[PDB]
């Protein structure tokens, strides 16, 4: 499934 | 949008907000289809429920629609929800909706992907729980008219919306 882009 | 008709089937499970990059949408979740326990383990809380991260995607193929559907037509696995933009007023809608469409609406619909956010599991602490933001595309909603008639007739207005599926494992 990727890796999106967040804020961890 | 009426949700008196379709609450009497599958009422909301969850009110928050997504957030991606920096984007947050406020957004409340109705129940549509698989099971709703699902949701109320996957979905956090603390004030009201703290935004969901997108930490992850989905690249939406006809294959892996396949492979979805498989999982979607054994209700227990997944959790079929419906995240709609939850203004206080209607002017705040607007705004939660003109954001959603923006920020998820279009990236998600850019990627052809689903949005995935992890939540693990309330004293368990483990991740190994998959929601999957679809955007408003045909196969979202050809399986919510399907699988929710009584809510489709509202998010037929409010389209621009996610349809987020909770899958376990």
């Amino acid at each position: 499934y990727e890796t999106l882009s967040d804020s961890e | 949008v009426d949700m008196v008709q379709l609450l009497k089937k599958y009422p909301i499970v969850w009110q928050g907000l997504l957030a991606l990059k920096n984007d947050t949408a406020a957004v409340q979740l109705h129940f549509v289809s698989g099971n709703n326990v699902l949701a109320h383990r996957s979905l956090p809380l603390s004030e009201g429920g703290p935004p969901l991260r997108i930490a992850q995607r989905m690249r939406l193929e006809a294959t892996q629609l396949e492979g979805v559907a498989r999982r979607m037509t054994v209700e227990t696995d997944y959790c079929l929800l419906l995240a709609l933009p939850c203004g206080r007023d209607q002017e705040d809608v607007v705004s939660q909706t003109e954001s959603l469409k923006a920020a998820f609406i279009t990236y998600l619909q850019a990627k052809q992907a689903a949005g995935i956010i992890n939540v693990p599991n309330p004293g368990s602490n483990q991740p190994a729980y998959v929601l999957q933001i679809f955007p408003p595309c045909e196969f979202s909603e050809s399986h919510l008219s399907r699988l929710a008639p009584d809510l489709l007739a509202s998010i037929s207005n409010i389209s621009p919306h996610l349809m987020i599926v909770i899958a376990s494992v």
